[PDB]
């Protein structure tokens, strides 16, 4: 029946609509391949840290060691300074 | 070089830290 | 001394297509509410919900996700048609609880086994200012 | 006949079975996304998602970013698609933080459309999200570098 | 079952008792004011007819009257129109020199300096000048001398006293039955043919009798005092053939079926008169002549008294399918019993043609000499755009009145109504993920630009000169309409409008008429933006009229009512929750769409058409084409356009065009002024005037009528009412100002 | 308590999002929160006064900072109206290279912002002259602010 | 919940518990008024807090009152 006291996650719809359920359809030594090259990062804690700390220093690298061939604001003003208004 | 090194520590690194410390803070249960 | 019928599932539910406006995750996780009443006959309904069904006749099961929608269309129901009704609220353990009307008696009705709650006994301006419930965790209008 | 009926027969759950939702191409081909085989390893589900997902990222990045025009270095804009995969990883890490504990089992429903008892998805659960988020990552940063390592021979480089 | 005349006699008095008792059509009203509110009240259920009665017998008469009322005013406004026309206009002046005089049918009074306002409009003319178009109308009617605008003057005021008895008879006296009104086959039938179809042959019968020969006279330069009378041409059929050969057959090849003889009066040629800059007029009179034989022909499709024709019920009756149920059964019950479901269905119609009409008009000039009248342009696409809006969003509220009173599924249902309230939520979540599609991906592109374009990068904006977004689609649709004489329209001499059309640049004296008009990404990103608005005010008011039964939040709103302020601070708080207020919305989000519209026209207008033409053929625009680099940018729509032309109407003063510098600040005051109803709330405002009550009652001057503030939907209705006048009218102020003077 | 906000039950009870707003809100509101006293109040009340001047002395602080080490304090006493005063240095990876262009005045290397707040004037009018003595200041106001 | 307090002031008239849209209001047999009757709010776990009981008291001033206080999933009128 649709309503049943007993199970409630089939009166109130609680069910899976598009799960499979079915077998793994990745064959083994693949799926070992990338459960021991993925090991470490499924630490969801470590992986965290790894990837703030790590990121962080990324951009810490490709900021520091900018170029001016690819930034302006590195390269800088390569014109004569203007005159202000009144001023310098 | 010390503007190209805090410039993204305080604008992508810090407010990165920041929100995702302040939404673990926010959203734990006792 | 008034005895609230107990809940029977399997109680046949108004024809209806479906609609948008039924029940969600809320009913699966924390609680959702049924009401049920007799009817005449097989009749149309505005449903509190979406569009409209057809009132079964004879026993009627219908499930919402809020009390207020199950007051709202029992008052319609008692209104336009002449139907006396009941809900509940279902917690996902399977417990039911039973609601309005709580005596019996709908709550417009004296009935003197009824008990005062939240009575206050002096003019609404008797309170007292604020200050005097200061660092305490009292409010004026609890005592 | 009519085409729109009620979700799973039921008229007062939230929701209709139309075309879109519930058809023999639609129901299998979402049956078979990675996210929705809930009888696998959510490292492999993640690796595949992460696979798909990095190797798309790179394409807006690159023919769309601000080098875009300097060939010089242009194509190492999967950088940015890179980083959007790591800051998309900590979104990912962060968000099975907040919702799943250790010690607690499964959210994910335990039952079939058709009523039958099901064990339910591991995906959320505390662990097996955290393998989700490990896969995503591994398979992000994977796909961003595979993506880049083709280049020429395709009219939109 | 027989169609047939049904009135009765006498139903309601004539009497002034009921003058005298204000309030008398509402039971609560009816009784006096306690208070102020009541003043309120009483305007605003003056014609709510359906709340004062329950018998649609009585409603329908009161409307009907309504109408009379209506058309009587209609009349006596375009009486007006020709009277002023005819006695204080320099008409006869633009008649001889219609590309240097300037309209004008309106001269002050010198009372207090304000005859500054009447201004050199050429022909020795002191008046304010005109943009309604009236000039060109008159001229392509044929009419030339005052004595016409007169007669036609007197004319309307008969016609307007023909009405306001009609509307008195069909109340008072002879007053029609409810069957009367629900004949609706017999009255389309009526209003395709007999009101729609002999309409355009009458037209038609003058345009080709009066219109065309007296037009003719004009175009070729003869002095109009010096042209034969209209009637003239009814007598000697000779001075019709001198013009229009065929005239000297007699309804011959008409009856003989030798139509190609008529070629001569009745062409397709299309494009513009280059004398005039506006559509040929044989054109014209052979347009209405086709759509008169269409219309007569459509007036016979539904049934009456004879059998033979359809039945609306059964056409609905048969359209239904697998996925909509039984889909259009019911409609014809729910049309001939609501008044406001036909209102919404007849304003939403006719609010989208009167934007068609405003498209139609400037991209097709129906009258000569208004292409070059940019005024006169400006202003009549404008005001209909703003009209097609308002009747939309009345549309919108009266399909939400119609849900919350005349709906009801156990008496008269529809399968598809049903069908779309059960999914009301998938609906209006899909607009809403549609609307913020849209407003990222035009709008955002627009910021983008600004910060490319301040932070010294304008390769790295969205530009015809650098990151394009051309619209092909349009450009690819008017490039084969360009081509379409000749190929796929064999009868078409030119093109259908000169913005399709490469090359055939029309001008009249000196100004441009009509050239093709340029797309580009600036195009694109203004289309998108109209995309935009027009999803979010549909978004609004759609689902204003769908959750007006019922929600989540509130399950028995249709009991509070259509007009109901909220229902309490309750849920996290209910404001605004009334279709009511879905309706005060979606006027603000109309006003924010109709503006962009409008903006958009006048700066292409002024950038890429109008200008001044060379000897030589040398086109400068009013503006440089600054709209394919200027208008990609916010900035530059604050500076290139709105910066740039408000100097005509800040430096109007001392002119004859101070009074539109004036109207400029009085709308920016009430505009502001909306703001403080709309955002504030009437509990501040009665507790302020219980303090200036206790004033009042400390000098014996306090009024019986205790003062109360606005009601939270009144002070609703007021902000959005400022809003609306303030905005618009600051607007107008300026365009007119502009126009006027770069025109 | 049992979470955000830990001084108001009632929010932290509250199952939408409307938890977090309020308990941004009615963070300095002491009187409201549970378990408040008068002693605590004027207690809170005094800590959060000492916060304050410590942000009053690091935000002047940084002030000095940057108008001794990006500025032109040494250049502009001597020429005080001549001399357009810089604020800091903008580094800014979104600059295009004509913004870089037209930001560089004052007499600087790098794009720089033209101060008008009118601390040169202050600064120069009460004995400041050179970069040194406004580090000087920096740091006294840095250990006051930590004290 | 949100708290609703009946104050002695009521006459009995049962228009607050009329209104209310989620059954709070109830009424009790009491010796004050004349009707007999005074109205209690003992299920203020399903208040939502809409003061239409307010809305409808005769009495000045009011005997119901509305203090809106802790939000729960019922007092927000959520249905999700
Ligand atoms: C409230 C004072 C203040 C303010 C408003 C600023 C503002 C700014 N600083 Mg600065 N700074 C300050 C104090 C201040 N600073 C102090 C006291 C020092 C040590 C002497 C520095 C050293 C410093 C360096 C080396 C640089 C900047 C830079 C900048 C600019 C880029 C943003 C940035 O990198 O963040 C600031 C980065 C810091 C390391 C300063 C934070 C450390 C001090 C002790 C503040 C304490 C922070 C604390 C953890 C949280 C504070 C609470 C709250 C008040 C924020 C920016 C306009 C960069 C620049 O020039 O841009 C082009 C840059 O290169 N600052
Ligand atoms: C306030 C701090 C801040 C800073 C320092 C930057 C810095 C930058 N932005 Mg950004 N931005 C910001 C705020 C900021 N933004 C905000 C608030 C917005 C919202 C309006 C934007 C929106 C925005 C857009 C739309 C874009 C940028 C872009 C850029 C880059 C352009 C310069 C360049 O070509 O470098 C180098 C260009 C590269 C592609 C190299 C990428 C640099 C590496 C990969 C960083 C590695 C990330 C690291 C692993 C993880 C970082 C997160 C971690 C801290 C958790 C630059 C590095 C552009 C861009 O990213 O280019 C695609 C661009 O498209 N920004
Ligand atoms: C341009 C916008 C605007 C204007 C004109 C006003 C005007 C006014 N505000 Mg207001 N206010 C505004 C915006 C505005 N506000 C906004 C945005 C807010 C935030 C919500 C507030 C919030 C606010 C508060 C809280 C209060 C006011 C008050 C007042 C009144 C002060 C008394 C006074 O100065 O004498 C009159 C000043 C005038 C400008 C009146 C001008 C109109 C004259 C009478 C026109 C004459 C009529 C003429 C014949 C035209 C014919 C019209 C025809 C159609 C009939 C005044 C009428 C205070 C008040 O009520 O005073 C007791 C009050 O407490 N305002
Ligand atoms: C050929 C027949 C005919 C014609 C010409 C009209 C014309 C008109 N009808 Mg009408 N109608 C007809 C038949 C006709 N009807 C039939 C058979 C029915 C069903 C029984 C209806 C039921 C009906 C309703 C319910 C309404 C109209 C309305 C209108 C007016 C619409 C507003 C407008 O278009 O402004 C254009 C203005 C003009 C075209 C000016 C010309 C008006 C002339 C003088 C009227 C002559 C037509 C009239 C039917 C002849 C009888 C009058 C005679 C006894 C003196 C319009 C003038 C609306 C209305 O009442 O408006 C006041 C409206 O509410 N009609
Ligand atoms: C309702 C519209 C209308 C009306 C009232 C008239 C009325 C008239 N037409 Mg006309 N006509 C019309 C439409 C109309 N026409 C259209 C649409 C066409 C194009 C096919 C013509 C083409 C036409 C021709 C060629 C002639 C008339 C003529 C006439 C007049 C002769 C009547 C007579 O004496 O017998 C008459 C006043 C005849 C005329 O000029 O008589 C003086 C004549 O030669 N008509
Ligand atoms: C043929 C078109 C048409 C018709 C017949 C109706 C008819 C009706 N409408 Mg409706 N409406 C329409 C179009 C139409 N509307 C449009 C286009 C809109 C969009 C703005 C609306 C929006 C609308 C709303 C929101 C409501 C109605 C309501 C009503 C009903 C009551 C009307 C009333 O008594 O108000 C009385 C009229 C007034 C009090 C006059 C108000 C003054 C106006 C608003 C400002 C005047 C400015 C003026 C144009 C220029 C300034 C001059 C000034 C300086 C002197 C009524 C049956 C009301 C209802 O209760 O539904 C049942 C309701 O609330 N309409
Ligand atoms: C300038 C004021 C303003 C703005 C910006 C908006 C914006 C919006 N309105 Mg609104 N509205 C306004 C005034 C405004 N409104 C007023 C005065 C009223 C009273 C009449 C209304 C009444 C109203 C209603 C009734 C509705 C809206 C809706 C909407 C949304 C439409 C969806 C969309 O366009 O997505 C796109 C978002 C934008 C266009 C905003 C700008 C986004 C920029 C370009 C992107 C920048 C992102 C950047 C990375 C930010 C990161 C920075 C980080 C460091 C913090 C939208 C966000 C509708 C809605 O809910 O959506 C379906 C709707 O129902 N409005
Ligand atoms: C020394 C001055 C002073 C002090 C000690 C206080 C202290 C207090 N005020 Mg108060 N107030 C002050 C001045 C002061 N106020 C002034 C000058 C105003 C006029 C603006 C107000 C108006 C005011 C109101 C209306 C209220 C208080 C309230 C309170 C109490 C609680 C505040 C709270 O916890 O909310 C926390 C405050 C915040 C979380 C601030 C968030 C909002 C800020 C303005 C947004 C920041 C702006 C913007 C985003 C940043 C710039 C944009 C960026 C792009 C550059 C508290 C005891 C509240 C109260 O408890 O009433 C009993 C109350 O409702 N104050
Ligand atoms: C008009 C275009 C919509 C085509 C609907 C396709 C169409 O006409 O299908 C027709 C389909 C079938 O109708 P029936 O077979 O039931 O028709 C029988 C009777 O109802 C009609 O007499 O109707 C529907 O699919 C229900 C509406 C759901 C579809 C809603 C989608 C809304 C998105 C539309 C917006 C995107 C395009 C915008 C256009 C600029
Ligand atoms: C100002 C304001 C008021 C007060 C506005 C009022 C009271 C309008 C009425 C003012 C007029 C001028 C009173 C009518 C005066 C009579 C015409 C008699 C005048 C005598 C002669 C001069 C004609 C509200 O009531 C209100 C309500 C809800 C939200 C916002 C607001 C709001 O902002
Ligand atoms: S506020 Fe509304 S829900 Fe609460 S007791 Fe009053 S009427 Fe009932
Ligand atoms: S509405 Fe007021 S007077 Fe009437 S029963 Fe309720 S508390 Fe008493």
């Amino acid at each position: 029946v649709y309503f049943d006291l007993e199970d409630l996650g089939n009166t109130t719809g609680q069910w899976d609509l598009y799960g499979s359920d079915a077998p793994s359809p990745y064959n083994s030594l693949q799926s070992k391949f990338f459960e021991t090259f993925a090991a470490p990062f499924t630490k969801r804690g470590l992986l965290l840290k790894f990837l703030i700390l790590g990121g962080g220093s990324t951009l810490a690298y490709f900021s520091a060691t900018a170029s001016g061939d690819i930034l302006p604001i590195k390269k800088g003003p390569q014109l004569p300074p203007q005159l202000g208004p009144r001023l310098g | 070089n010390l503007p190209s090194l805090f410039v993204p520590l305080v604008g992508l690194l810090f407010p990165a830290v920041a929100m995702a410390s302040l939404f673990l803070h926010v959203e734990k249960r006792l | 001394g008034f005895t609230p019928p107990e809940l029977d599932p399997n109680t046949p539910s108004p024809i209806f297509g479906g609609s948008t406006g039924g029940l969600l995750r809320k009913a699966q996780v924390e609680e959702f509410y049924v009401i049920t009443w007799e009817s005449p006959k097989e009749q149309i309904f505005e449903m509190p919900t979406g569009g409209a069904a057809i009132m079964r006749e004879g026993p009627n099961l219908l499930k919402l996700a809020r009390k207020e929608q199950c007051l709202a269309l029992g008052t319609r129901l008692r209104s336009k048609y002449k139907i006396k009704y009941q809900f509940y609220r279902v917690f996902p353990s399977g417990e039911v609880q039973y609601l309005h009307p709580k005596d019996g008696v709908y709550p417009e009705k004296v009935n003197p086994g009824r008990q005062g709650v939240g009575v206050n006994f002096r003019s609404i301006g008797k309170n007292v200012s604020p200050i005097e419930v200061k660092f305490t965790g009292k409010q004026p209008y609890d005592l | 006949y009519q085409v729109v009926q009620p979700i799973n027969g039921d008229p007062f759950i939230g929701s209709l079975e139309t075309p879109v939702t519930s058809s023999p191409l639609v129901a299998w081909y979402l049956s078979n996304l990675p996210g929705y085989r809930t009888a696998v390893n959510p490292l492999l589900r993640g690796i595949e998602v992460g696979l798909a997902h990095g190797f798309l990222l790179v394409g807006p990045f690159v023919k769309a970013g601000p080098l875009r025009n300097t060939e010089i270095a242009g194509q190492a804009g999967s950088l940015a698609a890179g980083g959007l995969v790591v800051i998309l990883s900590i979104c990912l890490t962060i968000y099975g933080i907040s919702s799943f504990n250790e010690g607690d089992p499964s959210t994910a429903p335990s039952l079939t459309l058709t009523g039958r008892k099901k064990q339910p998805d591991q995906l959320q659960t505390a662990d097996g999200w955290a393998k989700f988020t490990g896969g995503f990552f591994f398979g992000g940063i994977s796909g961003v570098i595979w993506a880049f390592f083709l280049l020429y021979v395709l009219d939109l480089p | 079952p027989e169609v047939k005349i049904l009135v009765d006699r006498d139903p309601i008095k004539t009497s002034f008792e009921q003058w005298a008792k204000p309030g008398h059509f509402s039971r609560t009203i009816a009784k006096g004011p306690d208070t102020t509110t009541w003043i309120w009240n009483l305007h605003a259920d003056a014609h709510d007819f359906d709340s004062h009665t329950s018998d649609l017998e009585e409603i329908s008469r009161k409307v009907f009257s309504a109408h009379f009322g209506q058309l009587s005013i209609i009349f006596l406004w375009l009486s007006g129109m020709y009277f002023h026309g005819a006695r204080f206009s320099n008409y006869e002046a633009w008649l001889n020199d219609p590309t240097h005089i300037r309209p004008s049918a309106q001269v002050v009074w010198p009372i207090v300096g304000q005859e500054i306002l009447n201004g050199d409009v050429g022909g020795g003319f002191r008046g304010i000048q005109i943009t309604s178009g009236f000039f060109q109308i008159w001229r392509a009617s044929g009419i030339t001398s005052e004595l016409q605008l007169y007669c036609t003057a007197i004319g309307a005021l008969v016609f307007a006293a023909l009405m306001l008895f009609a509307g008195w008879f069909h109340y008072h006296k002879a007053a029609p039955k409810l069957v009367w009104f629900q004949d609706v086959e017999s009255m389309l039938n009526h209003h395709l043919a007999g009101l729609l179809g002999l309409g355009s042959l009458s037209w038609a019968g003058h345009q080709v009798h009066v219109s065309l020969p007296i037009n003719q006279f004009l175009n070729a330069g003869v002095d109009p005092k010096e042209i034969p009378l209209p009637h003239e041409f009814i007598l000697n059929r000779d001075l019709l053939a001198q013009l229009y050969p065929s005239f000297a057959e007699g309804a011959t090849p008409f009856f003989t079926l030798n139509w190609s003889k008529y070629a001569d009066f009745l062409t397709f040629r299309g494009g513009l008169d280059p004398l005039t800059g506006g559509l040929w007029l044989t054109d014209i009179a052979h347009h209405h002549l086709a759509i008169a034989i269409l219309f007569l022909i459509a007036g016979h499709m539904y049934r009456t008294n004879w059998g033979i024709g359809h039945g609306i019920k059964d056409i609905l009756e048969a359209h239904k399918g697998p996925f909509t149920g039984q889909g259009h059964k019911g409609l014809y019950e729910i049309l001939t019993t609501s008044w406001h479901a036909q209102l919404s269905i007849n304003l939403a119609m006719l609010g989208s043609l009167t934007i068609i009409v405003a498209h139609h008009m400037y991209a097709m000039p129906p009258y000569p000499y208004l292409a070059t009248d940019y005024g006169t342009q400006l202003s009549l696409f404008t005001h209909h755009m703003w009209i097609g809006g308002f009747l939309i969003v009345g549309a919108a509220a009266h399909a939400a009145i119609f849900m919350v009173r005349d709906y009801d599924p156990t008496t008269r249902y529809n399968d598809l109504l049903d069908r779309v309230l059960r999914h009301r939520d998938a609906i209006i979540s899909h607009l809403n993920w549609v609307c913020i599609f849209l407003g990222f991906h035009s709008f955002g592109l627009y910021i983008h630009n600004d910060t490319m374009s301040a932070l010294g990068r304008p390769q790295d904006m969205f530009s015809d000169t650098a990151i394009q977004l051309q619209p092909v689609f349009a450009q690819w649709i008017q490039n084969t309409h360009a081509l379409a004489p000749g190929t796929t329209a064999p009868g078409a001499t030119t093109s259908t409008s000169l913005t399709w059309g490469g090359g055939d640049l029309v001008s009249v004296g000196g100004k441009v008429a009509l050239l093709p008009i340029p797309l580009g990404t600036a195009d694109f990103l203004v289309h998108h933006i109209h995309a935009f608005t027009i999803h979010v005010t549909v978004l609004i008011l759609l689902k204003g009229v769908l959750f007006a039964r019922s929600s989540r939040l509130i399950p028995d709103k249709a009991n509070l009512g259509f007009r109901f302020p909220c229902d309490g601070p309750g849920r996290g708080g209910t404001c605004q929750v009334s279709a009511w207020d879905h309706v005060f919305l979606g006027l603000f989000w109309m006003y924010n769409a109709i503006s962009v519209v409008i903006f958009h026209f006048s700066w292409k207008m002024q950038s890429d058409v109008w200008g001044s033409i060379n000897d030589q053929g040398v086109v400068t625009h009013i503006t440089g084409g600054n709209f394919a680099q200027s208008s990609i940018t916010i900035n530059g729509w604050l500076r290139d356009f709105l910066w740039a032309q408000a100097s005509q109407v800040i430096q109007s003063y001392g002119s004859s065009l101070s009074a539109y510098g004036l109207f400029f600040l009085g709308a920016h005051f009430v505009w502001a002024f909306s703001l403080m109803f709309l955002f504030s709330g009437r509990g501040y405002w009665q507790e302020l005037i219980e303090s200036i009550v206790w004033a009042h009652n400390k000098l014996k001057v306090a009024p019986a009528t205790q003062p109360r503030a606005l009601s939270i939907v009144q002070g609703r209705a007021v902000g959005v009412t400022h809003y609306l006048l303030g905005g618009i009218a600051t607007t107008w102020a300026f365009f007119l100002a502009r126009i006027i003077a770069v025109g | 308590a049992l979470r955000f906000p830990r001084f108001s039950q009632g929010l932290a009870q509250d199952p939408t999002t409307r938890r977090i707003w309020f308990g941004i809100a009615t963070a300095h509101d002491f009187e409201s929160h549970d378990d408040i006293t008068e002693g605590r109040l004027y207690q809170n009340i005094f800590a959060s006064h000492f916060g304050q001047l410590a942000i009053i002395f690091l935000w002047t602080s940084g002030n000095l900072f940057h108008v001794a080490w990006q500025g032109n304090f040494e250049a502009w006493v001597q020429d005080p109206l001549h001399v357009r005063p810089i604020a800091h240095a903008i580094w800014d990876p979104h600059f295009g290279q004509p913004a870089v262009e037209a930001f560089t005045r004052g007499g600087a290397l790098g794009p720089v912002n033209i101060a008008y707040s009118g601390v040169y004037q202050w600064w120069y009018t009460i004995g400041l002259r050179t970069n040194e003595d406004l580090y000087t200041g920096a740091i006294f106001l840095l250990f006051l602010s930590f004290i | 919940s949100h708290s609703v307090k009946i104050y002695d002031t009521c006459i009995g008239c049962t228009q607050c518990v009329r209104a209310c849209p989620t059954d709070v209001l109830e009424m009790i047999p009491w010796g004050g008024c004349k009707a007999k009757q005074i109205a209690s709010a003992p299920r203020t776990e399903d208040c939502v807090g809409c003061k239409r009981c307010e809305s409808a008291c005769p009495t000045d001033f009011l005997s119901v009152r509305v203090y809106l206080w802790h939000e729960t999933t019922r007092s927000m009128g959520l249905a999700y």
